[PDB]
């Protein structure tokens, strides 16, 4: 997991602690920045297709009343919303 | 040219499927012809990282 | 012990160690049994192939490993394992 | 490693399946490239992988 | 820090250091390699730091004991040539159709 | 594409992508792939 | 349900342990499908929609509606015969190009 | 007065001329594309121009050295050289962020290989 370099091996296992949260930080960073602006990633130029590597919608997309914007609600996972949907 | 070898070739073109009828060459184009077939985004990219604080 | 890692090295039964602190937890208590009993060859053999692979030791790993070294009288071994420490 | 050693390794799973097996005469191989010591080096590795 | 070269025994299992593909790590390889056209007077350059060395393709991850290694594991996914065909006449008898098709190894994402 | 070739029928480095002197500047720095100057 | 999905998820954690090694990074990425599949098949994920090559060397049957003996007969003979020499389209295309041939003709 | 009386350090890579590019010097970038019968040429290109800016931009200041671009099958190994200045912390942050950037970017596994070095590796001067 961590590199071989031997300025950046960790030293201790709080120090390795840390340096494993800062690169999940900026996965999670990274995830963020695609998940806000998906445009900028839509492009896909690999055969066969990625799915694993395109961006994810969190939004529903169903606007009407109808049970079926609320199951796609539900298949979200937003609580708040789907009372509201209700 | 014999009648034997003419015939014979339009059988051969009839199991290979090339055009049976000889159609000179001029007419023959369209048979090529269907036998053939962003640096903006990725600057606004660039300002986005900028504006979040990982560029520059 | 012995019987334990054993059990735990059997095909990929190691993946059962689960998050980073059991695995710290579970080499360094096993490192001090090693250090309190096995003969001083077979317990810097297992500080080689544990340390730093497996774990980060803890101080208190060290100065078990001390005491052993002194039980053993191997007294020539303590400019090693300080440099490592260190 | 010394001491510590895995104590069995799962080995991958190949079937031997019904259908009857494809037959190749020749298997022709072409590596193209900008170095010629790449290229040796890479010759040397599968010629030993296939005399293996 | 110390680079891990100094830990490594002289009878150390090379291929588990280089398991697969990876670039020159001079904290990693073992070899006080130089490469470097040198200046007058001068030596060609060390490796630490070398962007020379990073740039070749190393062949480390695949050496003789490690060709060995793994080609013996790999053999347990191999059939065997019929012994019945012997020599191209009998394959020209028994098979009579010969079908070539070709496959194209690039790089990229396509 | 397909519209405009129907009707059709019945009747600078550009290999590589870059700006000319562009190409230059990435050949002397080695950046392309295998284009030594000669 | 919600809990099944769940409960199936956190199953997933008790394995979950960080990569040992290049070779099993290899194996994750494979099984994540971000990886090629080795030996290198230039047709992966690529199927044609099923079709069979009878559907795309014999594009005529769909010339029946076309005037049978005409000079149109000729030039969509000529057009059937290009289109089934032409690797890169799919038989849905073919088969729209000769339907707009078909309604241009039926306009005019 | 009156008219009358008026009248560098470089790396190896910096170092060495372009002509060299074959004899001394290397290729930074690796791909099969530009080979004779690949394709993708200007593709992989434009690839490599825009991976050389956001690294140069996403660790100002702190390449030692230019990249090497890698790329074997899908992969794209970028072998960069840094300096000890920044924090690992820091370095390990970058480091993840540009690698899902990128592999989101060209949806291929993109990899990052940082070696540090104490300061620049000057070769001769000019």
């Amino acid at each position: 997991v961590f590199q071989d370099d031997p300025y950046l091996m960790p030293a201790s296992s709080l120090e390795s602690r840390s340096f494993l949260l800062a690169k999940k930080s900026g996965e999670n960073v990274a995830k963020f920045i695609i998940n806000s602006y998906p445009k900028y990633f839509q492009k896909d130029i690999a055969e066969p297709h990625i799915p694993c590597l395109m961006p994810e919608y969190f939004e529903p997309q169903i606007k009407d009343i109808s049970e079926a914007a609320l199951k796609e609600r539900i298949e979200l996972r937003k609580v708040k919303a789907s009372v509201d949907m209700f | 040219l014999s009648e034997y070898a003419f015939r014979m070739s339009r059988l051969s073109a009839r199991l290979f499927g090339e055009v049976t009828r000889p159609t000179n060459s001029k007419s023959m184009k369209v048979v090529k012809l269907f036998s053939e077939l962003n640096h903006h985004t990725y600057a606004e990219l660039m300002q986005t990282l900028r504006f979040l604080g990982l560029y520059r | 012990a012995y019987q334990v890692h054993g059990l735990l090295k059997t095909g990929d039964n190691w993946k059962f160690i689960g998050p980073d602190q059991h695995r710290n937890f579970y080499y360094s208590k096993f490192f001090d049994l090693i250090c309190l009993m096995e003969q001083i060859d077979v317990t810097l053999k297992w500080y080689e192939d544990l340390i730093p692979s497996a774990y980060f030791p803890h101080s208190q790993t060290m100065i078990h490993l001390l005491q052993a070294l002194d039980v053993a009288n191997r007294l020539e071994v303590i400019p090693k394992i300080w440099k490592d420490s260190k | 490693l010394h001491v510590d050693v895995p104590k069995d390794l799962t080995k991958p799973v190949v079937t031997i399946s019904d259908e009857p097996d494809i037959l190749y005469k020749r298997l022709s191989v072409l590596v193209k490239g900008h170095d010629k010591a790449v290229l040796d080096s890479y010759e040397y590795f599968a010629v030993l992988a296939a005399k293996e | 820090l110390p680079p891990r070269t100094e830990k490594m025994a002289v009878d150390q299992d090379w291929p588990s250091v280089y398991p697969v593909a990876a670039p020159f790590k001079p904290s990693a390889v073992p070899l006080p390699v130089r490469m470097g056209y040198p200046v007058k007077k001068g030596v060609p350059m060390a490796k630490e730091g070398n962007l020379e060395l990073l740039k070749i393709p190393n062949f480390l991850h695949l050496t003789p004991v490690a060709i060995k290694k793994h080609c013996e594991a790999l053999k347990d996914f191999c059939t065997e040539w019929p012994a019945a065909l012997d020599s191209d006449e009998k394959c020209e008898k028994h098979f009579p159709i010969e079908i070539d098709s070709t496959d194209y190894v690039s790089s990229g994402p396509s | 594409a397909d519209e405009r070739l129907r009707i059709n029928s019945l009747r600078v480095k550009r290999r590589w992508r870059l700006s000319r002197i562009v190409f230059r500047h990435l050949a002397d720095h080695g950046q392309l792939s295998g284009i030594q100057r000669a | 349900s919600l809990w099944d999905v769940e409960f199936a998820k956190q199953l997933a954690t008790v394995n979950e342990q960080p990569l040992q090694n290049g070779f099993e990074e290899l194996i994750q990425w494979t099984k994540e499908g971000k990886l090629w599949e080795f030996p290198i098949n230039n047709e992966a994920g690529f199927d044609d929609d099923g079709s069979e090559f009878h559907e795309h060397i014999f594009l005529e049957k769909h010339l029946e509606s076309f005037p049978k003996q005409g000079p149109i007969r000729h030039f969509m003979e000529l057009v059937t015969c290009g289109l089934s020499k032409n690797p890169y389209l799919s038989v849905k295309q073919k088969v729209e190009h000769i339907e707009w041939f078909r309604n241009y003709f039926n306009e005019k | 007065r009156e008219l009358p009386c008026a009248w560098k350090p470089v790396t190896y890579e910096e170092a060495h001329a372009p002509h060299y590019i074959a004899h001394r010097k290397g290729w930074l970038s690796l791909h099969t594309g530009n080979l004779d019968g690949e394709d993708h040429a200007a593709e992989r290109t434009v690839e490599d121009v825009f991976l050389r800016k956001f690294m140069w931009g996403t660790f100002p200041g702190c390449l030692a050295d230019q990249l090497v671009l890698k790329r074997r099958g899908n992969q794209l190994e970028i072998c960069a050289v840094v300096l000890r200045q920044l924090s690992p912390h820091k370095y390990y942050f970058l480091v993840g962020y540009s690698e899902t950037l990128l592999s989101y970017f060209y949806k291929c596994p993109v990899r990052l290989h940082l070696q540090t070095v104490p300061s620049k590796v000057v070769y001769k001067y000019l």
